């Protein structure tokens, strides 16, 4: 109440900040011709 | 191929494997089915 | 049809001009994924 929040705010924060996001790859199929780099893109990982 | 190697590179080497089998062994070889994408260590742009 | 898809309306501009899907992207039939190039004697192929 102090900060004008319900458990809905908490639940929304937890699902947003504790997430495993798939973000694709740099230089992935289908590729441009003459590409040397193929690396995974990493974004949010579940908290631990 | 090694870690990071783009599909395009793995194709060069694959086109070489088919070339050799279609010349140096023309008498024994019937066909080469080249699969630039997956091996048996895994799938990935660096395997074939 | 790719033609139907390109004619998808994304936005109407303030002056009244249309922003179509083909205005921001390249519609084309293609594959579910591009991870495996399979050549047969260096020709494009499919199979079972």
């Amino acid at each position: 109440n102090k900060f004008q929040l319900t458990p809905v705010d908490v639940i929304t924060a937890i699902k947003a900040q504790n997430a495993q996001v798939a973000a694709g790859q740099l230089g992935g199929t289908p590729p441009v011709k003459g590409q040397q780099l193929n690396a995974s893109i990493i974004a949010q990982t579940r908290l631990t | 191929l090694p870690a990071g190697a783009t599909q395009e590179r793995t194709q060069k080497v694959l086109n070489e494997v088919t070339h050799y089998y279609l010349t140096k062994e023309k008498n024994n070889v019937e066909s080469v089915f080249a699969f630039n994408g997956f091996g048996f260590a895994g799938r990935g742009q660096n395997t074939g | 049809s790719t033609e139907e898809f390109g004619k998808i309306l994304l936005k109407v501009n303030q002056d009244g001009s249309r922003v179509l899907l083909r205005d921001v992207a390249k519609i084309e039939l293609g594959g579910e994924n591009y991870d495996i190039i399979a050549e047969f004697n260096g020709q494009p192929a499919s199979g079972l």
